[PDB]
């Protein structure tokens, strides 16, 4: 009746806990305490990397985080068993294998999305002919930051390979709802 | 017998990672003390004036102190 | 309905007779054919009774109904001792004993008010005192209450 345009797009409330402000998106490693852009914003303008603290730990949980469930009920002795059964030492070792590891993956990933970019490079020369040779850097930090879902990779790689367009691009995807089965998770 | 015995050394060698209260949060389903975990309180009977000095010489020994 | 003890002599009775004439009938030798007949009259008056609708319709009948189960419970009853052998037939000769029995506690469970309420008090009276021996025994044998219970005032 009252048609605003667009649309109506329901807001549902969120299911998962927003990303911390020290994060990077990139499967590298965050930075151990200090996100390391602190030191180009001013002091007393910094109040919110505690104020992610707080409201990702403390006073903004999403209700679908709070549901008690089966799953849920196991999950809490694997959580404990880290937390309190097992000795921070040895979590400390393991965290730093861990962030190593994270480190190499990372490098990995940033050649393989280099390799995308010379195949997104190759893809457009066959389908242009030999014109549009570039390809798109949005897209190189759109697959760096795993903002892409195998569908848009496809359907992007089949549209290079076939029309050219390297500056058309699939749509964002969205993040993935947490999933819920009643009492079972 | 060495099998056995480095499977008890190392059960006490995680210990020994353990270590201390570090790394730990205090819990309000375990406080530290199991008086305040039950509900042990003195009351009419058995409490008497003396036992207010017995009750400092065995806290003086329990804290180490040789005084009473 | 079946919400009451009368209901359920009363359904009983509707049963049994109801699988007698279906073992007799549908299945001096006409006289093992009438008495099963007789049964399903039975029935009709168990379905009468079963809405005991004011009280006064149903009175009469449930006094003819006890009075003939008083009957059959002196004619069968002495039947074996009089001559006449039961066991030979099963199918037959069950159902009537049955019914006769039902019709017996039924002027048992309806002359005296009865209902769930003292089946339940029953039940929970003999609970209770089998609760009882079982306390004693336990404190007088197995261990002291004192003992196994928790002293307060610490
Ligand atoms: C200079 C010192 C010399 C040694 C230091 C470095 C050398 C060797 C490092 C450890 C051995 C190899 C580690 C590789 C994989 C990590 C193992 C693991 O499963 O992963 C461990 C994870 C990672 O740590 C935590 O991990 C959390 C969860 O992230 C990850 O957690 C999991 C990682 O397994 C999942 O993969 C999940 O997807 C991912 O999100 C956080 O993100 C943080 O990274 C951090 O808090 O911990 C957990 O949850 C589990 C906690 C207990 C597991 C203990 C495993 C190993 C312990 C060795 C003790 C021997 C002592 C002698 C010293 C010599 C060492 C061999
Ligand atoms: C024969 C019949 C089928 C037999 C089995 C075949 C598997 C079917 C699963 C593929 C469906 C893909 C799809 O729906 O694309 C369509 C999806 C829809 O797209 C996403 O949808 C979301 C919901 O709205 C949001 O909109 C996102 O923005 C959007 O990107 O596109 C994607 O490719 C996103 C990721 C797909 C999820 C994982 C694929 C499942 C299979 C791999 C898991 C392996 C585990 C094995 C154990
Ligand atoms: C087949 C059965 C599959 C079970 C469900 C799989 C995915 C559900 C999910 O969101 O995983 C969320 C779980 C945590 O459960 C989450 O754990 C949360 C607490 S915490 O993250 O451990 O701090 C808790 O709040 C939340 O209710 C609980 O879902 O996160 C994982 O690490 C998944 C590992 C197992 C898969």
């Amino acid at each position: 009746f009252i048609s605003p345009m667009t649309p109506y797009v329901p807001e549902e409330e969120p299911t998962r806990t927003p990303p911390s402000i020290k994060d990077t998106g990139t499967l590298r490693p965050a930075s151990e305490w200090y996100p390391q852009w602190m030191q180009y914003r001013r002091r007393e303008d910094n109040y919110v990397f505690w104020q992610d603290k707080f409201m990702r730990c403390s006073t903004d949980i999403p209700w679908a985080e709070k549901r008690w469930t089966l799953f849920s009920t196991v999950w809490y002795l694997v959580q404990q068993l880290r937390f309190v059964g097992t000795p921070p030492a040895l979590r400390y070792v393991a965290f730093l294998g861990w962030r190593a590891l994270m480190f190499q993956v990372y490098a990995a990933h940033k050649a393989l999305v280099l390799w995308q970019c010379k195949l997104d490079a190759g893809l457009a020369r066959i389908g242009s002919g030999g014109a549009t040779a570039t390809f798109s850097k949005t897209m190189a930090l759109r697959r760096l930051h795993w903002r892409n879902s195998p569908l848009a990779e496809a359907l992007y790689a089949l549209n290079l390979y076939k029309t050219g367009r390297v500056h058309l691009l699939p749509p964002v995807a969205k993040p993935i709802p947490r999933p819920t089965f009643f009492w079972l998770f | 017998a060495a099998v056995a015995a480095g499977w008890h050394l190392a059960s006490f060698a995680l210990n020994l990672a353990f270590w201390g209260v570090e790394g730990m949060p205090p819990d309000r389903y375990w406080p530290t003390s199991p008086r305040i975990r039950l509900q042990i309180r003195p009351g009419r009977y058995g409490n008497m004036d003396g036992g207010q000095r017995v009750y400092m010489d065995y806290l003086a020994r329990s804290e180490g102190v040789p005084l009473n | 309905s079946v919400s009451t003890v009368a209901g359920l002599l009363l359904t009983t009775t509707i049963v049994v007779s109801l699988y007698g004439l279906f073992a007799a009938v549908f299945a001096a030798a006409g006289l093992r054919r009438l008495a099963a007949g007789g049964l399903l009259l039975t029935a009709a008056a168990s379905h009468g009774l079963f809405d005991f609708p004011n009280p006064t319709i149903y009175s009469l009948l449930n006094l003819g109904f006890v009075a003939a189960a008083v009957l059959q419970s002196y004619f069968l009853y002495i039947a074996p001792a009089w001559g006449v052998n039961v066991n030979w037939d099963t199918a037959l000769w069950g159902p009537m004993y049955g019914t006769a029995f039902l019709g017996l506690v039924y002027g048992l469970v309806a002359l005296t008010k009865f209902d769930w309420s003292s089946v339940v008090d029953a039940v929970l009276r003999v609970a209770c005192w089998f609760a009882e021996l079982t306390m004693w025994f336990w404190d007088t044998f197995v261990w002291k209450f004192s003992w196994s219970e928790k002293t307060r005032r610490a």
